[PDB]
RNA sequence: UGGGAGAGGGUGGUGGAAUUCCCGGAGUAGCGGUGAAAUGCGCAGAUACCGGGAGGAACGCCGAUGGCGAAGGCAGCCACCUGGUCCACCCGUGACGCUGAGGCGCGAAAGCGUGGGGAGCAAACCGGAUUAGAUACCCGGGUAGUCCACGCCCUAAACGAUGCGCGCUAGGUCUCUGGGUCUCCUGGGGGCCGAAGCUAACGCGUUAAGCGCGCCGCCUGGGGAGUACGGCCGCAAGGC
């Protein structure tokens, strides 16, 4: 198992009806490939630097699983087929290299 | 005659000619001028002067429409550029701001041989 | 890649004795490990000519050590091979 | 010339690998979204490098700009 | 065993700027191009402007005078697979080494074959200029090609015009990457300046073109000529 991070910026104009309805699919696929929960942050709405998917705002969903390598890419295939999921960036975890600390 | 009031001016330089375009509050033009519009035909449509007239003229067709406030926006490089901006300064309009927004690619299309010679 | 546990096991599977980190036996075994991998890799990415040069690097290296073995301990040699599908 | 401050000191203890710390990274771009010249960010060769990949990584997430219009003038 | 840097390679995905085309809005007489022009495009409404969409190709700033690779050569971002390499410790093997005819593999661009793709650029070609002429430079278009897959081709100012490996012989200075008790010492790499020495000179100078040893490749006046013949390879162009 390798430690990864799964940034997800989805539709800001989403209600708590489907919001939780999309966070179940995410958890589904996540654990359907092997991802294992850990330090998770749901910062929420934020004004993107540039208009994305037509909208000038995004709802961020940062995670930190630890799934099987040869699966990761698949964990990204089915994680994008959603329509409210407008961005998926999974990137391996790496001890924070400080500087000027 | 929608009495625009306040809008934006779009200057456009080139080593070949200048063209100004006074648009409404957001995007949709109104009037416009160029070295062509006015008198000059050959390479004089580039000359700063031409660029000047072009701006002044383009601005008066804009006073008619009742214009007062403008947001200048520049694009390109050519003698005209700042000159046209400098002409719009006087003319008879309030220049709210000046934003240089030239279109530069993050390198995508091979330029014409006239713009390469450095591979 | 090749996990630490994965390697340390082969090193004990071949070591002539406790502490035998690097001997003509270990090395060859270890080498073969890498070769076999990189090979199955080049069966998929036939266009990775770069990794391929590395193969030749390894292959030759092994042929080197072995050429030593068969000369020093003609017996240890027949041993190694007859347990690595080498020389076929 | 570069006669003003220095994005290095004009900051505190931080992580260059932080592709989500918008408020700090923001500091490393000119009036325009162009990443800053090292001889301005005050970083080192190895920092300026991590930073770079960090920024560019963040831009994709949509937290940082790819480009801005040059105001003033 | 434990750390490190990297545009080293293969596969899949994905991001934004820009160009072209199409859709719509708003708008009017030109745009473009040049030393001047003109061809060309525009009232079937272009150019400039705004919003939407399609698509191909290439990655701005970072970026270096920097890095990686044996060379060719390699830079958006993420993941997977995979090569090389440096350091510390001195832990294991015990000379297991170096070079390398032939062989085999890799090998920019153009080119060839089959299939696909085709935004921009553009041999040939069609035009506008220039000119005594203009089979050119400048301008407008534009096909092969440039892109991808697979298979060929095997060439180059394929250059550091400098084969590989090892030992020895002042230092100074800048820099990339590592270890250390971190005004600095030590290792690996990239530069400039210079001891000794070398060189026809220019220059080289611990990254040798210096002092040496080892193995390979090659040279032997210019032209005829990288031609003819022969052989071998190639679908061909052609190559050795
Ligand atoms: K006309
Ligand atoms: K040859
Ligand atoms: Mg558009
Ligand atoms: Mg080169
Ligand atoms: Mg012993
Ligand atoms: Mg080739
Ligand atoms: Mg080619
Ligand atoms: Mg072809
Ligand atoms: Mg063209
Ligand atoms: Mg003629
Ligand atoms: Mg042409
Ligand atoms: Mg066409
Ligand atoms: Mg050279
Ligand atoms: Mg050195
Ligand atoms: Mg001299
Ligand atoms: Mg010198
Ligand atoms: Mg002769
Ligand atoms: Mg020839």
């Amino acid at each position: 198992m390798r430690r990864y991070e799964v940034n997800i910026v989805l539709n800001p104009n989403l209600d708590q009806s489907q919001l939780a309805l999309e966070k179940e699919i995410i958890q589904r696929a996540l654990e359907n490939y092997g991802a294992r929960v850990e330090k998770v942050e749901e910062l929420g709405l934020r004004r993107l630097a540039y208009p994305i998917a037509k909208d000038p705002q995004g709802y961020f969903l940062w995670y930190q699983v630890e799934m099987p390598e040869d699966r990761v890419n698949d964990l990204a295939r089915e994680l994008r087929i959603r329509d409210n999921v407008r961005r998926v960036m999974v990137v391996k975890s790496q001890e924070p290299f400080l500087a000027n600390a | 005659k929608r009495q625009v009031a306040s809008g934006r001016a779009y200057i456009h330089a080139s080593y070949n000619n200048t063209i100004v375009t006074i648009t409404d509050p957001d995007g949709n033009p109104i009037t416009w001028s160029s070295g062509g519009v006015i008198g000059y035909k050959g390479s004089r449509k580039g000359t700063p002067y031409a660029a000047q007239l072009a701006a002044l003229d383009a601005a008066k067709k804009a006073m008619a429409y009742g214009m007062q406030s403008v947001d200048v926006i520049v694009r390109g490089t050519g003698a005209g550029r700042e000159q046209a901006i400098r002409a719009l300064q006087a003319s008879g309009l309030q220049v709210k701001s000046i934003v240089d927004d030239t279109p530069v690619p993050h390198n995508g299309c091979r330029p014409k041989k006239k713009f390469r010679k450095a591979s | 890649p090749i996990t630490k546990e994965e390697k340390q096991k082969v090193i004990q599977e071949f070591a002539r004795f406790p502490g035998d980190t690097g001997s003509t036996e270990v090395q060859v075994a270890l080498l073969t490990l890498r070769i076999n991998r990189l090979s199955e890799h080049l069966k998929v990415h036939k266009k990775d000519h770069h990794s391929h040069r590395g193969l030749l690097m390894m292959v030759g290296q092994r042929r080197r050590l072995l050429r030593y073995l068969q000369r020093e301990d003609p017996e240890r040699y027949r041993a190694l091979i007859e347990k690595l599908g080498i020389r076929g | 010339p570069s006669r003003k401050a220095k994005v290095k000191a004009t900051l505190g203890e931080f992580d260059l690998r932080d592709y989500r710390n918008v408020e700090v990274l923001k500091r490393f771009l000119s009036e325009t979204g162009k990443i800053l010249p090292r001889r301005r960010t005050g970083l080192s060769a190895k920092e300026q490098r991590i930073l770079a990949k960090t920024i560019k990584r963040a831009r994709i997430l949509g937290l940082l700009p790819f480009t801005e219009k040059l105001v003033r003038k």
